[PDB]
C-alpha cells in the first residue's frame, strides 16, 4: 500500500515543488517517479535504490526508508512540468518485475503572464462569455447555478508574437444569464474590463 | 523509434459483449503487463508475464484473461463486459535484466467504456462562436470559442484547421471533457477550446476557420433500432469565415 499525496496542486512558474508518497511495506526497494501527460501514457522519470538522494538538473528523487517517507522536489517549476506525478515501489529481488503505484498527483504550473489585462468578453452566437489575459494568481471558480458551465484557466500561446493568455470559458442557455454575472462565484481583478 | 504499442484505442461496448486489446513491442523485451487506470487514480497491474506461452496473475485479474502467443504479442482478452470494466488500459514492457533500473515503457492507452443501453451513446453537437468587438478594439487580438456538447462516451479528439491546415499556436483546449449533468452516473459530456488569432487575420474575408471533433462510438457491426441516426465513430465539425 502506497498512500500518495492526492492534489490537485497548482503552483506559478518558478516555485519549488514537493511531491510526497508513505508506504506500509518494509521490503520496498525501489523507488519511482512517473511522469504522465494529459491522455498519455506514464513515462519513467527518476528512479533510485535504497535510502539516500539523487539529483537530475531541476529534479532531485529523494528515500527516507526509516520513516517509509519518498519525495520528489522540482526546482524553478516550468509550465511544461503539468501533468500527473505517479510514484512506484518494488520490493528487494525476487519482486517478478512487480511495482506498486501511488493514485497520483496532478500539477499544474501557471505560466507567468508579463503585461495582464483582465476582461470579460461576450462572444457572437446557447450563450458564451470569456474570462482572459488575468494573470496567474487568479482562481476560476464553478457556478452556483446548475445550468452554468463553466472550464477553468487554459494557456494558449501565440508563439511568432511571444505572447500566453489565460481564458476560461462560461456557457448556459438559461434567461437571465450574461457575462457581467457570469463570474460572480470567482474572486477577480478589482480591474477587470467589462465592455458593453 | 522503438517503443509500445496498444490496439484499439478506442471501444464502446454493450455489456456482455467480449473484445480484444492487443499489445506489440520491437524491443526484445522479456517482461510485457496489463494495467488498468480509473480517472484521478493509480495503475492497477491486471496480468502480466516474464516471457512467451506462460503469464500470471496481477492485482485485478478477475474478469479478464491474457495470452502471451510470441515475445512481441500480450494479448488481454474481456469474455463478458462489465460496466466496472470502463477504464484505460495501459501496456508495459521491460528487460528481464533491466537497463532503466525497474522502470518500464508504457504505451499510450485503450479508452474503453461499458454501456447498459446502446440508445445512451450519443454524438456531439459543434458549434463556434465568433470573436467579440470589444476584444478585438482593446487588444487588437481575436478568439474564436469552440464548444463540443452532448456527447457519451467521452471518447473524443478537438483540433482547429485554418484555410485547410491543422494549427497549433493560439489553441488552448481543456484537459478533460465535464459532465453536463454531474449527479447522473451516465451523464453526456461537454469540451471546450479555445483558438486566438491577430485581429487583422480575423478581418480578411478569405480566411477560413473550423473546429473538428473526431468522436469514437459505434462500428458497422452495432445493431441500431432507433429513429435517430446510428451514433457511429465519426468527425462533427461547425466553422467561420473571417470578417472585414
Amino acid at each position: 500500500e502506497v498512500e500518495q499525496d492526492p492534489g490537485p496542486l497548482s503552483v506559478p512558474e518558478g516555485a519549488i515543488v514537493s511531491l510526497n508518497c508513505t508506504y506500509s511495506n518494509s521490503a520496498f526497494q525501489y523507488f519511482m517517479w512517473y511522469r504522465q501527460y494529459s491522455r498519455k501514457g506514464p513515462e519513467l522519470l527518476m528512479y533510485t535504490y535504497s535510502s539516500g538522494n539523487k539529483e537530475d538538473g531541476r529534479f532531485t528523487a529523494q528515500v527516507d526508508k526509516s520513516s517509509k517517507y519518498i519525495s520528489l522536489f522540482i526546482r524553478d517549476s516550468q509550465p511544461s512540468d503539468s501533468a500527473t506525478y505517479l510514484c512506484a515501489m518494488s520490493t528487494s529481488l525476487p519482486n517478478a518485475g512487480k511495482s506498486t503505484f501511488g493514485d497520483g498527483t496532478t500539477l499544474t504550473v501557471k505560466p507567468n503572464i508579463q503585461n495582464p489585462d483582465p476582461a470579460v468578453y461576450q462572444l457572437r452566437d446557447k450563450s458564451v462569455c470569456l474570462f482572459t489575459d488575468f494573470d496567474s494568481q487568479t482562481n476560476v471558480s464553478q457556478s452556483k447555478d446548475s445550468d452554468v458551465y463553466i472550464t477553468d484557466k487554459c494557456v494558449l500561446d501565440m508563439r511568432s508574437m511571444d505572447f500566453k493568455s489565460n481564458s476560461a470559458v462560461a456557457w448556459s442557455n438559461k434567461s437571465d444569464f450574461a457575462c457581467a454575472n457570469a463570474f460572480n462565484n470567482s474572486i477577480i481583478p478589482e480591474d477587470t474590463f467589462f465592455p458593453s | 523509434n522503438a517503443g509500445v504499442t496498444q490496439t484499439p484505442k478506442f471501444r464502446v461496448l454493450k455489456t456482455g459483449q467480449s473484445m480484444t486489446l492487443l499489445c506489440a513491442q520491437d524491443m526484445n523485451h522479456e517482461y510485457m503487463y496489463w494495467y488498468r487506470q480509473d480517472p484521478g487514480m493509480g495503475l492497477r497491474l491486471i496480468h502480466y508475464s516474464v516471457g512467451e506461452g506462460t503469464t500470471a496473475k496481477g492485482e485485478v485479474p478477475d474478469g479478464y484473461n491474457v495470452s502471451r502467443l510470441k515475445k512481441q504479442n500480450f494479448l488481454l482478452g474481456l469474455e463478458s463486459a462489465a460496466p466496472s470494466q470502463t477504464s484505460v488500459y495501459f501496456c508495459a514492457s521491460r528487460y528481464f535484466l533491466p537497463t532503466q533500473g525497474m522502470g518500464a515503457f508504457f504505451g499510450q492507452g485503450t479508452r474503453l467504456t461499458v454501456v447498459e443501453d446502446l440508445n445512451k451513446v450519443f454524438p456531439p453537437e459543434v458549434a463556434v462562436f465568433e470573436p467579440s468587438e470589444a476584444e478585438i478594439s482593446h487588444t487588437q487580438k481575436a478568439t474564436l470559442v469552440c464548444l463540443a456538447t452532448g456527447f457519451y462516451p467521452d471518447h473524443v479528439e478537438l483540433s482547429w484547421w485554418v484555410n485547410g491546415k491543422e494549427v497549433h499556436s493560439g489553441v488552448c483546449t481543456d484537459p478533460q471533457p465535464l459532465k453536463e449533468q454531474p449527479a447522473l452516473n451516465d451523464s453526456r459530456y461537454a469540451l471546450s477550446s479555445r483558438l486566438r488569432v491577430s485581429a487583422t487575420f480575423w478581418q480578411n474575408p478569405r480566411n477560413h476557420f473550423r473546429c473538428q471533433v473526431q468522436f469514437y462510438g459505434l462500428s458497422e457491426n452495432d445493431e441500431w433500432t432507433q429513429d435517430r441516426a446510428k451514433p457511429v465513430t465519426q468527425i462533427v465539425s461547425a466553422e467561420a469565415w473571417g470578417r472585414a
